[PDB]
Formats: structure tokens, C-alpha cells, sequence
């Protein structure tokens, strides 16, 4: 209360300048999502089709979408149907009304993950951090037991419950799911959500150093080619007398 | 008196293509030429890029 | 205003200049380039280093200051 | 003759940057100037492209500015060039007022004064900016700034009010931003061009504070040219920033939309107010601060009143150059403390840098003047 | 009956110099804070600093094997 | 052969502002594209994070 | 917020005169367990914690 | 100039920035267009020069 | 706003809530012909009376 404790620095795959993501990473921290988190975390801003060009393919992509039942427009009879779910579906999940969140929990939202990495302060490390790092009350302090303990949240005390080694699991060309690395892999994905561009852009600023790597000194050397006739110009004073 | 004014030695800033008093600039030109318009062509095509 | 022609009045001054395409772009760019870096660097820290310095020292002990101000021992 | 020099309109363009006569003099701290103008055009620029996008309504706020860079093709780059350029404005912003006071180049009261006039517009054009998005800082830095005003007696109420549309920091009020924010990059450009109007009757001072008319060289090819390369390096930092840290200099918080009723505990202006964020909360008061803080910037328009030694540029005058350079790291200690919380040791120290930076400016550097006058038997 | 590598890990760098140390300020507060009754000075700060010399530990061995 | 490379560089495409041109701009398509080779092919090998996923799970 | 018999008692040995803005704790409230206010600052008009 | 198949929501913030930049630009162009004019002076009713009567 | 959701609507709002929101829409508006018939009698001077040798 008060005090704090900041977060290691773990060695991401894409912690380095020019470095990618680990796509496959990027799957199982999707999975982490589906079944974990979705049911009490809100993801607006990602959508079915956004995991096409990334992860899976077209026709993964949809039937994963058509596992849920969506709520289409209204017809003649101004009405509300359900749909299977199509690709132009984001996914609006948990609860409708934010206190929806509170009355399941006990007042407690638990935040969107759609921007998550890039809303806390320290980035894929605090939320692994937290994530793993789940321990037990040292003395002096007693919760609510409703208010879990964590030294790697603010406060040290609150709120959510470790889902973390309570295990699901899915990997088609399998992978052992400890507490660790099914973390990692929600992080990895948790990333990508905050800033689906990453890789995109690393590959531009690679091109940028290499561009900018020559252009620089050509540039240079034009400019040092017309002041030429400044640098070497000599001076002579020829007063009367 | 004005024919007292010689220019001053550049020997320490000319290209070595011109460092002899003996020959023609002439036959360096284009080379020289070459150079600094290949820089600025390079240039050219980098921002063009 | 401006323009050349009317900014002001010299005489008797001389000026030997040499075509571009004459010269190198880059003479002695290390060989006397770095010596006078050197003297540049000389000739201002003294003026430009000490403050800077004072400002780092105010910085990292007002840092720990504050971080050994937030625990307690007796009492 | 020549086109360029009688075509009513290209003699404008000639005599702005072709003939115009320049010191052959100037180095580096120069090219400032240049990169304000490549600034604004950028912040123009992108920031158009941002507009036909985003939408300025409190429900779709946030929303658009993510549709932005998830939908909208390369709405990222331009979204992050633009948050970046505005940090490489105020970055050139301030070099551009060090070299003024270093070398002297305020003692052009008007075209100085115009600029003091292009920072408080530059200045009040990006606390706006940031509002936009509708994010935690935006609504909330938005909140604790515009209440300033609410001490100017008798009228601070009345008028917080009116510049809010409401009780409160609500649409009326991000609507109004975004307007404004639209418009005042255009008055600050037709003000740039009076900055140069003005500044066109003198021509450029230069590092030795020397009258340079003896000396004076055409602007094409050279200043051309060495503008040229410094914009490209302009281009490298600022990209450097978009394509590798693009949230390095903004706030988390910023990322979590607006709730007003939550309060960070964190709480700070834009890494470019900092210095002055500092300065007013070192008093306990409110006016006092508010009043402090306006005499921070606002300041800049003494400077010339100040000017006491018998040489314009500080270049042979090391007595000022210490009290310079104490006053670069005095704004640096600034802008540090500002970034801290209220507490322990930053309190007081954060309430000596300020009583500092005004000493050194309203007191020490007109008596090194006087002093290194009298060295010199002037 | 599963590989927790960060347990693994953790057992290894949980021993250490630096976490003995903290981990022994720990206890020593532990049983100073558990000995009496009435008192407020609740043993929280130690907890952290073991947890930082640890993770700090954890960081640089872990991934490392993680697949 | 090295004098006379500047040198012909100059004499047959230089000194007409047109080829000048002419030159840069064709010199800008066979420049782009073999930028953008070697450019990816060198974020390809410090990577291969993605794509080569593809050859797994798909193929039919 | 509900006040404790703790923090009622130390409200009323505030030494008044002392005060910025002198008001005694029991004529800003009606029960003494019990003080509403609305959640702005004075100062600026952010929200105490 | 749509963005995208038909005159959609891209189609209306689209408009609503230009239609804020374009009055800015004609200003511009409106002091070019005075620029330019005052080189001559006005013409007049009869289209006689009037330097003679100014 | 400028967003189809709102677009009428915030028109509507700045005709009817907005204090004289609805003279300023309506200068606005009719401003926008004011320029047209301004506009067209300029062009109009200028054909008839030769004012294009410029
Ligand atoms: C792998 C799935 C999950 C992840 C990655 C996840 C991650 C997070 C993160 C990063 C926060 C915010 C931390 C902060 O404020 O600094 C959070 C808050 C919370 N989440 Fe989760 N969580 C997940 C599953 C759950 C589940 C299953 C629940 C239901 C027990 C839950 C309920 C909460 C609550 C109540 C909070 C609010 C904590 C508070 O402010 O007191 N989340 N979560
Ligand atoms: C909208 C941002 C500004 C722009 C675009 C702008 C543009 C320029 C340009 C193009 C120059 C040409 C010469 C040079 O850079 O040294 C210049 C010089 C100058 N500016 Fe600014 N400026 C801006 C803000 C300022 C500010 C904030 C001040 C000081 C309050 C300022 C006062 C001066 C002065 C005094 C000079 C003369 C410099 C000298 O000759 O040494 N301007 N400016
Ligand atoms: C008239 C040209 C400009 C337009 C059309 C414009 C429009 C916008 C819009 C629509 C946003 C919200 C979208 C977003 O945040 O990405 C924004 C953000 C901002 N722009 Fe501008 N603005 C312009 C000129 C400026 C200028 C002159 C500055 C000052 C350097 C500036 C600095 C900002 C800042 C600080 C923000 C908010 C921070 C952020 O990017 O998240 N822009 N602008
Ligand atoms: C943005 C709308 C325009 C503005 C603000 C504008 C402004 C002006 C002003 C202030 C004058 C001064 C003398 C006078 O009015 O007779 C003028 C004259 C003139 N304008 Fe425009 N004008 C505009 C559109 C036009 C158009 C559409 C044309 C024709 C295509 C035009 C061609 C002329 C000419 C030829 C004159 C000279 C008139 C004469 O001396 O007889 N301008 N304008």
C-alpha cells in the first residue's frame, strides 16, 4: 500500500530492434484468450478477420468466429435475432453494462485487453509479472479474501484471481501448458492486440536505417561539395601604402 | 605591382587528378564530373525512393 | 531590404576561390578533423559540462533520497 | 531580364530564399528555423490525413483514432508521425529560443516578439491536440490545465465555464478543441510568415554577434543545401521515434479512454511542459502559481530589456555562458521534478530550481553583463 | 504431475546470496512482526525486496528452455 | 577502365539534364525493386517467425 | 464516508484559528459520522483521493 | 475519393476536413489574386486608362 | 460531429439546444448563396467590362 516492486525484464522474441513476432506464440495467446479471459475481459477492438494475415488462415479464421452466437440487425418485424458470427465480428464478449462487471466480481472491472501492453507501464512485463508472479501474504495484513494478494500490482493487494495454472489447453502440434509458458504466450498475443502493426513497422524502420544509411552521407558530400568554395577560399588584404 | 599577385598554392585541397601543373584538367573532367554527378544522381534516386 | 550590391562598403580585400569540381569534398577529414574536435571540446567545458554535472549529482541523490524517505525503521 | 527576379510572384520565392543575402557565418544552431517550417507543414500534413478519419464526439473518439490505426491503411505511420512531429516541434521549438539567447538574435524586438507570440501558439495549439483522442491524460490533463484560469479574481469561474461549454470537461468541450486545434496551425503559418517578413529587413545575426555585411553569401546554393541535410535528420529522429519507440515519449494512461470520476495518481502534462508544470506548483498558491507560471513563458518578451553587455552574442562572454548553461540545466532539473511527484526531497528542490531560473534570468545573467563590461574597460 | 520450469528456476535462484539475505530480513521481520500483538509494522517491504533480487534472477535464466 | 567509367558515366548520361533524368528515373525502378529485395530478404533471415507457419497449416 | 469514533474526535481538536479556511468539523456536517462532499478540488477541480 | 464502394461514413469526415482546409487555401489564393491586381490597378466602366484621373 | 450517426443530429442539436446556434447556421447557409450571387455579378463585371486583359 503505498510501495511498489517493478517488473524484470524478460527476454521477448520481439524485445530486440528489428524483431518479429512469434506468431505461433501469437496462437496460443489467442487460445489463452478464448477461454481464460473472455469471459471476463472485453477485447472490442480485435475482430476475427484481424487474425487472418497473422495467425490462421481465411477458413480457420471463420469457424472460430462461428462458434459463438453474435445478435444481427433487426428484421421487418423490428426484431433481434442470433447469428453464427462471420469475420467482420470483433469480440465483444463478458458483460453488457460495466457494472455487469462489478455485480459479477464485487465492484472490480477487470480492463479491456484490446490495449492492455501499452496501458500499464512496463509492457508485456508487468502483465507476465503479474500473471506469474502470484504469491502469498507476508504478515500485518489481512485481504478480504475477495482481494487476492499480488506484489507486482499496485497496492499489492487486489482484485483477480490467478487463472494461470488452472489449465485448459490446445496446441495442435502440441506444447506442455506450465503457469510460465502459457503466459508468455497471452503476453505475446496481448502485444499484438495493443499494436497489431509491430512488425510491420520494424521492417519500414530497417529500411529507414538503410535508406537513411546512404542517403545520409550522399547528402553530406553534396553539401560539402558546394560549400567547397567557401572551405578553401583565401583571403588577401592589399591596403594603399 | 598588382603583377606581384599570385594566387595562392591549392595543392592541399585539389583532387589528385589535378595535382600536376604539367597536364590538362581536361582529360579529368568528365571523371571528375562523373563523381560528383553520380552522387547527386544516387541521391536523387534515394529520395526518389 | 537587402540585396547584394547595397549592404555595405569594402576595399582592398582579395578573395582566391576554387571550383568544386577542382577540390575534394572531404580534405584531411580525420588527419586534422578530429584534432580540432578535440580543441572545440577543450575550449568549452569549462563553460558548458559543470552545470550539467551539478544537475546530475542533484538527480540521482534527490532520487535516493526520495526512494530511502518511504520505509521506516523504529518508531 | 530575369523571370525570377521581376515575376511579381517568384521575386517573393527569390528574395526569401535564393538571393537573399546570408552571413556566410551561421552554423547548425541555425537550421532551426527551417525545421519549425518542416514541423508545421508535417503537423499539417498528417494531421489533415488524421482528420478525415477521426471523429470529434466523446462515443467515437477513442474509437476512431484506433479505427485509424488498425483499418485505416498505414493510419498508423501517420497517427504516430503526428504525435511524434509534435514532440520533434517542440524539441526544435526549444532550440530554436536557446540559440536566440545565446548569440543575442532577440535584440530583432519585433521578429523575436513574433515568435514569443509563435510559441504561446504552438504551445496552445498541442495542450489541445492531446485532447482529442479522449484518452485518461487527454480528459485529465484537459481537466487540471483549463482550471487554471478559475484564479484570475472575480472571472476565473465565469469564464472556465465558458471556455468548457458546460459544468465540466464534456463534449461541447472536445468538439470546441478539435476545431480550434484545426484552425491554429493556419494563423500560426500566416504569423510565420511575419516572423520572416520582419526578419527579412535585418537578415540573419550570426555566431559572433559581428555585423556580417562584409561578409554576406546567397542563400541558394548553400543555406539550401545545409537546410536540406539538416531536414534529413530531422526526418531520421523523428522517424527513429515513429518506427521504433512511438508511445517512448507519451503517457500509458493516455491509452485507457476517458472515465470522469477515476483520477490517476500519476497525473502530468506532455514531456514539453514539464519545466513549467514544475514551476507552478512550487508555490502554495492558487494564483501565485498560475500567476508564476504565465511569467515563465511569458517572459521570453523581457529578455531584450535585459540585455546589458556591450556585445550581442554570448560567444566571447564566458562569465555568461556558465549562467547560460546553468539555465539550460536548471529547465532540464525542471522538467525532471514536474515528471516526479509532490513529495519528499523534489518539493523544495523543485521550489529552488524555480526561484532559480528566475534569478538567472531577471538578475544574474544582466549582472554578468555589467560585470564582463568592466573587464573589459567598456 | 507437470515441468513448471519457473519453479525449477525459481528454487535455484530463490537460494542465492542476495535472496538469502532478503529472505533472512524477512523472517527476522517475519517472527518480529509474528512475537508481537498491538503492533502496526507489517513486514510487507522485505517480501518485495527478495522478490526483485529474485525475478531479476528469474528474467535472465527463464525463457531460456521455455518452448 | 576505372577513369573512363565516371568518365563514359558523364559523357553518355550526365551532362543533358534530359538522359540526367532519364537515367535517375530508370535508375529509381531497378533500385526500388532490388531494394525491397534484399531489404525483406534480410528481415526473412533475422526472423522467420511467420510464413513458413503456412507450409504447416495449410497446403490443400 | 462513514467516520469512525476515531476520526469524529480528531476533527473536533483541530486548532481552528490556525486553519485556511476556518470552519469547525461539526458545521460541515450534520452527523457526526458521516461527512459528504463533492469530490473537487479547490485548487484546480481534480479529484482527492 | 469514396473510400470505399459508396458514399459512406469515410465519405463524410472526408468532406468535413476539406471543406475546413479548402477556405483557408482560397484566402491564400484571394491575396495572389490581389497580388497580381494591384500590379495593374483596377480596370474601369469606360476601359480607358485612368492613370490620368487616379 | 461528423459522423453519420450524428451528423443530422448535431445540426439539429446546434439549431435548437446551441444558444443562436441556428442564426449562425442560417448565415452560414445563406452566406454560402450571398458568395454565389457575389461570385457571379464579379464574373459578370469582369466579361463585360474587358477587366480579363489581366
Ligand atoms: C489469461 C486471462 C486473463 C488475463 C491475461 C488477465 C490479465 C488482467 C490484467 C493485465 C489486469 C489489470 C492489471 C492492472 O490493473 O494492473 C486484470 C484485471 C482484472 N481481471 Fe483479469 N486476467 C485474465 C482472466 C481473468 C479472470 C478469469 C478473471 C476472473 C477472476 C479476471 C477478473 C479481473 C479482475 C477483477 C481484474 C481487476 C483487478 C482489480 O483492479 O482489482 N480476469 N486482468
Ligand atoms: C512557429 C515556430 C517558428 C518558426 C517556424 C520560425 C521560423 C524561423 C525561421 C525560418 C528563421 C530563419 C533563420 C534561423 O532559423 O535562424 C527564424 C529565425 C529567428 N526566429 Fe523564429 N521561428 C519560430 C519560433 C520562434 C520563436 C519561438 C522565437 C523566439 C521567441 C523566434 C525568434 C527568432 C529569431 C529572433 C530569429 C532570428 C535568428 C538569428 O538570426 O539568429 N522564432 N525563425
Ligand atoms: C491543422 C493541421 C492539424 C490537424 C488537421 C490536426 C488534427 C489532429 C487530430 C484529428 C488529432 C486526433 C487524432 C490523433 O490523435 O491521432 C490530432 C492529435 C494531435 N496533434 Fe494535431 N492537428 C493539426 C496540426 C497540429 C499541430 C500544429 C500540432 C502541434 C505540433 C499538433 C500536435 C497534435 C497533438 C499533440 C495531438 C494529440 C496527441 C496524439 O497524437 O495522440 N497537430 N491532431
Ligand atoms: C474568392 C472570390 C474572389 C475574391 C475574394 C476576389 C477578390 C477581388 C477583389 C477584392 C477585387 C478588387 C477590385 C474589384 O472588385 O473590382 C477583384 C477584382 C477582379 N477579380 Fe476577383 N475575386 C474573386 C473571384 C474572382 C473571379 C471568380 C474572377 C474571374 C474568374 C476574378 C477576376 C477578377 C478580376 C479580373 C478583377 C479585376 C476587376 C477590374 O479591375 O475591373 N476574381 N477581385
Amino acid at each position: 500500500s503505498d510501495l511498489e516492486l517493478h517488473p524484470p525484464s524478460y527476454p521477448w522474441s520481439h524485445r530486440g530492434l528489428l524483431s518479429s513476432l512469434d506468431h505461433t506464440s501469437i496462437r496460443r495467446g489467442f487460445q489463452v484468450y478464448k477461454q481464460v479471459c473472455s469471459s471476463c475481459h472485453s477485447m472490442d477492438y480485435v475482430a476475427y478477420r484481424h487474425l487472418v494475415g497473422v495467425c490462421y488462415t481465411e477458413d480457420e479464421a471463420k469457424a472460430l468466429a462461428e462458434e459463438v452466437e453474435v445478435q444481427d440487425g433487426p428484421n421487418e418485424d423490428g426484431e433481434m435475432f442470433m447469428r453464427p458470427g462471420k469475420l467482420s465480428d470483433y469480440f465483444p464478449k463478458p458483460y453488457p453494462n460495466p457494472e455487469a462487471a462489478r455485480a459479477a466480481n464485487n465492484g472490480a472491472l477487470p480492463p479491456d485487453l484490446s490495449y492492455i501492453v501499452r496501458a500499464r507501464h512496463g509492457g508485456e512485463d508487468y502483465v507476465f509479472s503479474l500473471l506469474t508472479g502470484y504469491c502469498e501474504p507476508p504478515t500485518g495484513v489481512s485481504l478480504r479474501e475477495g482481494l487476492y494478494f499480488n506484489p507486482y500490482f499496485p497496492g499489492q493487494a487486489i482484485g483477480m484471481a490467478p487463472p494461470i495454472y488452472n489449465e485448459v489447453l490446445e496446441f495442435d502440434d502440441g506444447t506442455p501448458a506450465t503457469m510460465s509458458q502459457v503466459a508468455k504466450d497471452v503476453c505475446t498475443f496481448l502485444r499484438w492486440a495493443a499494436e497489431p502493426e509491430h512488425d510491420h513497422r520494424k521492417r519500414m524502420g530497417l529500411k529507414m536505417l538503410l535508406m537513411m544509411g546512404l542517403l545520409l552521407p550522399l547528402v553530406y558530400a553534396m553539401k560539402r561539395h558546394k560549400w567547397s568554395v567557401l572551405k578553401s577560399r583565401k583571403l588577401a588584404y592589399r591596403p594603399p601604402k | 605591382s598588382h603583377t606581384d599577385i599570385k594566387v595562392p598554392d591549392f595543392s592541399d585541397y585539389r583532387r589528385p587528378e589535378v595535382l600536376d601543373s604539367t597536364k590538362s584538367s581536361k582529360e579529368s573532367s568528365e571523371a571528375r564530373k562523373g563523381f560528383s554527378y553520380l552522387v547527386t544522381a544516387t541521391t536523387t534516386v534515394g529520395v526518389a525512393y | 531590404g537587402r540585396q547584394f550590391g547595397h549592404l555595405t562598403r569594402v576595399r582592398h580585400v582579395i578573395t582566391y576561390s576554387l571550383s568544386p569540381f577542382e577540390q575534394r569534398a572531404f580534405p584531411h577529414y580525420f588527419s586534422k578533423g578530429i584534432p580540432n574536435v578535440l580543441r572545440r571540446t577543450r575550449a568549452c567545458i569549462l563553460r558548458v559540462a559543470p552545470p550539467f554535472v551539478a544537475f546530475y549529482l542533484v538527480y540521482t541523490w534527490g532520487t535516493q533520497e526520495f526512494e530511502k524517505s518511504k520505509r521506516k525503521n523504529p518508531a | 531580364t530575369n523571370i525570377r527576379k521581376s515575376h511579381p510572384l517568384m521575386k517573393i520565392v527569390n528574395n526569401a530564399f535564393i538571393d537573399l543575402p546570408a552571413p556566410s557565418n551561421i552554423s547548425s544552431w541555425w537550421n532551426f528555423g527551417s525545421l519549425l517550417g518542416i514541423c508545421l507543414i508535417l503537423q499539417i500534413l498528417t494531421g489533415l490525413f488524421l482528420a478525415m478519419h477521426y471523429t470529434s464526439d466523446t462515443t467515437t473518439a477513442f474509437s476512431s483514432v484506433t479505427h485509424i490505426c488498425r483499418d485505416v491503411n498505414y493510419g498508423w505511420i501517420i497517427r504516430y508521425m503526428h504525435a511524434n512531429g509534435a514532440s520533434m516541434f517542440f524539441i526544435c521549438l526549444y532550440m530554436h529560443v536557446g540559440r536566440g539567447l545565446y548569440y543575442g538574435s532577440y535584440t530583432f524586438l519585433e521578429t523575436w516578439n513574433i515568435g514569443v507570440i509563435l510559441l504561446l501558439t504552438v504551445m496552445a495549439t498541442a495542450f489541445m491536440g492531446y485532447v482529442l483522442p479522449w484518452g485518461q491524460m487527454s480528459f485529465w490533463g484537459a481537466t487540471v490545465i483549463t482550471n487554471l484560469l478559475s484564479a484570475i479574481p472575480y472571472i476565473g469561474t465565469n469564464l472556465v465555464e465558458w471556455i468548457w461549454g458546460g459544468f465540466s470537461v464534456d463534449k461541447a468541450t472536445l468538439t470546441r478543441f478539435f476545431a480550434f486545434h484545426f484552425i491554429l496551425p493556419f494563423i500560426i503559418m500566416a504569423i510565420a510568415m511575419v516572423h520572416l517578413l520582419f526578419l527579412h529587413e535585418t537578415g540573419s545575426n550570426n555566431p559572433t554577434g559581428i555585423s556580417s555585411d562584409v561578409d554576406k553569401i546567397p542563400f541558394h546554393p548553400y543555406y539550401t543545401i545545409k537546410d536540406i541535410l539538416g531536414a534529413l535528420l530531422l526526418i531520421l529522429a523523428l522517424m527513429l521515434l515513429v518506427l521504433f519507440a512511438p508511445d517512448l515519449l507519451g503517457d500509458p494512461d493516455n491509452y485507457t479512454p476517458a472515465n470522469p470520476l477515476n483520477t490517476p495518481p500519476h497525473i502530468k502534462p506532455e514531456w514539453y511542459f514539464l519545466f513549467a508544470y514544475a514551476i507552478l506548483r512550487s508555490i502554495p498558491n492558487k494564483l501565485g502559481g498560475v500567476l508564476a507560471l504565465a511569467f515563465s513563458i511569458l517572459i521570453l518578451a523581457l529578455i531584450p530589456l535585459l540585455h546589458t553587455s556591450k556585445q550581442r552574442s554570448m560567444m566571447f562572454r564566458p562569465l555568461s555562458q556558465c549562467l547560460f548553461w546553468a539555465l539550460v540545466a536548471d529547465l532540464l532539473t525542471l522538467t525532471w521534478i514536474g515528471g516526479q511527484p509532490v513529495e519528499h526531497p523534489y518539493i523544495t528542490i523543485g521550489q529552488l530550481a524555480s526561484v532559480l531560473y528566475f534569478l538567472l534570468i531577471l538578475v544574474l545573467m544582466p549582472t554578468a553583463g555589467t560585470i564582463e563590461n568592466k573587464l573589459l574597460k567598456w | 504431475e507437470l515441468v513448471d520450469p519457473l519453479t525449477t528456476v525459481r528454487e535455484q535462484c530463490e537460494q542465492l546470496e542476495k535472496c538469502v539475505k532478503a529472505r533472512e530480513r524477512l523472517e527476522l521481520c517475519d517472527e518480529r512482526v509474528s512475537s508481537r500483538s498491538q503492533t502496526e509494522e507489517d513486514c510487507t517491504e522485505e517480501l518485495l525486496d527478495f522478490l526483485h533480487a529474485r525475478d531479476h534472477c528469474v528474467a535472465h535464466k527463464l525463457f531460456n528452455s521455455l518452448k | 577502365v576505372a577513369p573512363t567509367l565516371t568518365a563514359r558515366l558523364y559523357s553518355l548520361l550526365f551532362r543533358r539534364t534530359s538522359t540526367f533524368a532519364l537515367t535517375i528515373v530508370v535508375g529509381a525502378l531497378f533500385f526500388e525493386r532490388a531494394f525491397d529485395q534484399g531489404a525483406d530478404a534480410i528481415y526473412e533471415h533475422i526472423n522467420e517467425g511467420k510464413l513458413w507457419k503456412h507450409i504447416k497449416h495449410k497446403y490443400e | 464516508r462513514h467516520r469512525t469514533k476515531k476520526e469524529i474526535d480528531q476533527e473536533a481538536a483541530v486548532e481552528v484559528s490556525q486553519l485556511r479556511d476556518p470552519q469547525h468539523d461539526l458545521e460541515r456536517v450534520k452527523k457526526p459520522e458521516w461527512v459528504i462532499l463533492i469530490g473537487v478540488c479547490t485548487h484546480l477541480g481534480c479529484v482527492p483521493i
